[PDB]
RNA sequence: UGCCUGGCGGCCGUAGCGCGGUGGUCCCACCUGACCCCAUGCCGAACUCAGAAGUGAAACGCCGUAGCGCCGAUGGUAGUGUGGGGUCUCCCCAUGCGAGAGUAGGGAACUGCCAGGCAA
RNA sequence: GCUCAACGGAUAAAAGGUACUCCGGGGAUAACAGGCUGAUACCGCCCAAGAGUUCAUAUCGACGGCGGUGUUUGGCACCUCGAUGUCGGCUCAUCACAUCCUGGGGCUGAAGUAGGUCCCAAGGGUAUGGCUGUUCGCCAUUUAAAGUGGUACGCGAGCUG
RNA sequence: UCCUCCUAAAGAGUAACGGAGGAGCACGAAGGUUGGCUAAUCCUGGUCGGACAUCAGGAGGUUAGUGCAAUGGCAUAAGCC
RNA sequence: GGUUCUCCCCGAAAGCUAUUUAGGUAGCGCCUCGUGAAUUCAUCUCCGGGGGUAGAGCACUGUUUCGGCAAGGGGGUCAUCCCGACUUACCAACCCGAUGCAAACUGCGAAUACCGGAGAAUGUUAUCACGGGAGACACACGGCGGGUGCUAACGUCCGUCGUGAAGAGGGAAACAACCCAGACCGCCAGCUAAGGUCCCAAAGUCAUGGUUAAGUGGGAAACGAUGUGGGAAGGCCCAGAC
């Protein structure tokens, strides 16, 4: 449950709903976006399938 | 006997060139496909037939063969 | 009566398995009785003109990891398909 | 020269294992037998089994032949 | 040619040609021609370099043929329009896969056996390559 | 309880088959007769009754056997979700998932309830 | 009580012709042409038994294969159906080279003369008539040769019909 | 128009003038229930009987059969009497 | 075919079914507005599930090659009319071992996708029900899995996602559909994306180590070749090799 900062690098266009989703589901809204989080594979597992487009600061 | 029909491909040379008669102008621009031969008498090989094939008048077959 | 040196692995499955296969080292596998299955990668390079020899098939080798020698016999072998190349070598520990 | 066909008739597993159904509710629509009636699970002149108590699914492999069969625990 | 006697179907589907091929290893004879390349072999072109490579051994020795066509693959009669139903059998091709060893020979010596290969391979069309068996 | 047999379940080819040996107070099968209950689209074989001298070949159980079937890693390979790339009729790279086949090896079961037997 | 099988059945009903045709629309959908492809056609090449007295490659080359060009016939309908006059001849041509002649060379199964084949080369030249509407083609006779194609298979706001 | 398999990319579903075959019924019994039975094809011997007649034994094993097209399914038989 | 003033907000589809229907229409799916409702709904972790596709395999439905074996029909010395002695150089299955193929094969079997439950966070409730009003039902292309086609097409027909359709801006010279990226407005403000940094034209004639002689880069195959760099191995080798 440790403090989390989540980075959006990349626009999510060409993605799937799936993956459109995932953005929803973290609070991810436009390029250059930081939002605080927590740590546990439901919260972390959202980034390991859009890592490519996120970048994580721990 | 043993009857099958040859007809050498790679021997005879098929030359498509248009039509005649009437029809409208469908008749004269993509009636090319029309057929006319050419069968040289040099792919003979029966040595005695072709000879005997243009000595003896008829048409079709000029007077070179 | 085969100077073949290896080392003990640390990363076995497929992405980094090709990562050697592209720096001339293929995988391998010793495994015989109780003891555990270890994880062997070995130069590719000299093993590749070592199945030469037609006796390498049915002799014992002075395979050494990590200074002692392991007495093994050659069990099967995964070569690859097109390109006369090895791949993996299945090793029953003697 | 033949071109003919038939609208498929919807078979398969409407009620999957692991959830509560009701009495009465059809769990596999199969056109064939392959599954088997199990506890509280009834078979049908088209074979589909249905539900006949109230509860959760099992997906019960049993029989000396282990042919699949399909219960249901009062859940 | 090499047609398969006595089919269960007539047409089929023309599939997908990919992966690797399953004979890898060489047996029966001593030495094979493996395929390098992903390819299509028909009838004919099988028919040609079998007949071409007995020419050059002359008699001695025998071949393993590893492979058979037994897949119709059609053609439409030219000029006609794409439609109504699929068209005649012509030929049989067998997809050959990376690997796939094509004829074998034994009881001759590498060198006539070497070369008799050699003028097999101008008659296909994909690419090969020469490959010797091994205990093991 | 060490073992026995018979019945009924769980697990349901590691559990099952082929081959060799072997068991009978008890149990089971075979076996005796079948004018009576019943039975054969002919027939006491199947079916059933009344008995059971005799036997342990058969059947079944048990032990050995892998002679077969079966089970099946570790590793590698095929394939592949997702994000990129190339020479893009097919493949490569990062990453997650990960066979089938095959090898080593395991392996000719285990367990519960009940009823009397056995030396209690 | 309906093969109301055009089977959610309009209602038994009902065959056709239109080049005498007319009207409203469409390149959603055809013919010519252009575009994409290159199955076919044409051209080049790889391999090679055999023919060639001897000899595979002087000259051809089966059995099979790999490519190119976009000229034949086609596949697709992407453009035009509130218009793109379509064959051939006349006239005027212009370009490309896979070259018919002239020129420069290699080889030859090139003795000489006369030829076969291949490479380089597009500057120039590259028939008159009979027959048919014909392009094509056949024929008579010349010529150093009477090349092959692109150019809406050039050219009808230039002509003939 | 309806039915089965495949295409259909492991839920369902999904088109083509795509690839393969059937239906426009049958039956008072082939339906229901009870009890019993459960093979096909080969090997061997045996009256005519030999390629397959019937019976007997054995191997085998559900490749049988199921009023029919195909698929799934079936002996705890929905198979046979 | 045409349909005239303005601003603001949300925002499609070109699919299924039926149609004397296929350029039309109706219902549903999708859209908008109003209203009422359940932590209702989506992503992720875990758990509980059946599927049989890719691949693979070859007992089964068929199919294929080779080897060992093998009765029967026949050829023959013959019965020299059947029977019958023998061989089988012959067509040579049935069976055993070994080798492959399959949309309409399965003794096996994923990844994803899909259904249900539980838990956290996020999202102006994005889910569903009811009522008014619609439009639309001719889609295109690219990636992927496929049929047809010639494993041709800016071809045609489906599943699925993105995009265009109804999205400009930057790049690919130009270029809807390709890549990056979602225009409320103003600024002579800065930092990055794909892509690039000699000049045309904004940015390094950047740093280090290698490579190519062809202007390769800047269209392409089978095939041929002492082009040439790198790596490994082998033959002979100052009892002197080429």
């Amino acid at each position: 449950a440790k403090t989390i900062k989540i980075t959006q690098t990349r626009s999510a266009i060409g993605r799937l709903p799936k993956h459109k989703a995932t953005l929803l589901g973290l609070g991810l809204r436009r390029i250059g976006h930081t939002v605080e989080r927590e740590d546990t594979p439901a919260i972390r597992g959202m980034i390991n399938a859009v890592s490519f487009m996120v970048k994580v600061e721990e | 006997i043993s009857r099958h029909v040859a007809i050498p491909d790679g021997e005879l040379e098929i030359t498509a060139i248009r039509a005649q008669g009437a029809g409208g102008q469908h008749v004269n621009k993509t009636s090319t496909a029309i057929h006319l031969r050419f069968d040289i008498r040099a792919s003979s090989l029966p040595e005695y037939y072709k000879e005997r094939l243009l000595a003896a008048s008829h048409h079709l077959i000029s007077s070179d063969g | 009566m085969f100077t073949i040196n290896a080392e003990v692995r640390k990363e076995q499955g497929k992405g980094a398995s090709r990562r050697l296969r592209a720096a001339n080292k293929f995988p391998a596998i010793i495994y015989g009785g109780k003891e555990a299955p270890l994880a062997i990668e070995l130069d590719h390079d000299k093993v590749m003109n070592m199945q030469a020899k037609a006796e390498f098939y049915s002799e014992v080798l002075t395979i050494v990891v990590d200074g002692k020698e392991i007495k093994v016999k050659a069990q099967d072998v995964q070569r690859h398909p097109y390109k006369p190349k090895l791949q993996h070598i299945d090793f029953v520990r003697a | 020269r033949n071109g003919r066909d038939s609208e498929a008739k919807r078979l398969g597993v409407k009620r999957f294992g692991g959830e509560s159904v009701l009495a009465g509710s059809i769990i596999v629509r199969q056109r064939g037998t392959k599954f088997h009636a199990g506890a509280n699970v009834g078979c049908g002149r088209d074979h589909t089994l249905f539900a006949k108590a109230d509860g959760k699914v099992k997906f019960e492999v049993k029989g000396p032949k282990n042919r699949k069969f399909i219960s249901i625990e009062a859940e | 040619m090499l047609q398969p006697k006595r089919t269960k179907f007539r047409k089929m589907h023309k599939g997908r040609n990919r992966g690797l091929a399953q004979g890898t290893d060489v047996s029966f004879g001593s030495f094979g021609l493996k395929a390098v390349g992903r390819g299509r072999l028909t009838a004919r072109q099988i028919e040609a370099a079998r007949r071409a490579m007995t020419r050059a051994v002359k008699r001695q020795g025998k071949i393993w043929i590893r492979v058979f066509p037994d897949k119709p693959i059609t053609e439409k009669p030219l000029a006609v329009r794409m439609g109504k139903g699929k068209g005649n059998v012509e030929y049989w091709v067998a997809l050959i896969q990376p690997g796939k060893v094509l004829y074998e020979m034994d009881g001759v010596p590498e060198e006539l056996a070497r070369e008799a290969f050699k003028l097999a391979a101008a008659k296909l069309p994909i690419k090969t390559t020469f490959v010797t068996k091994t205990v093991m």
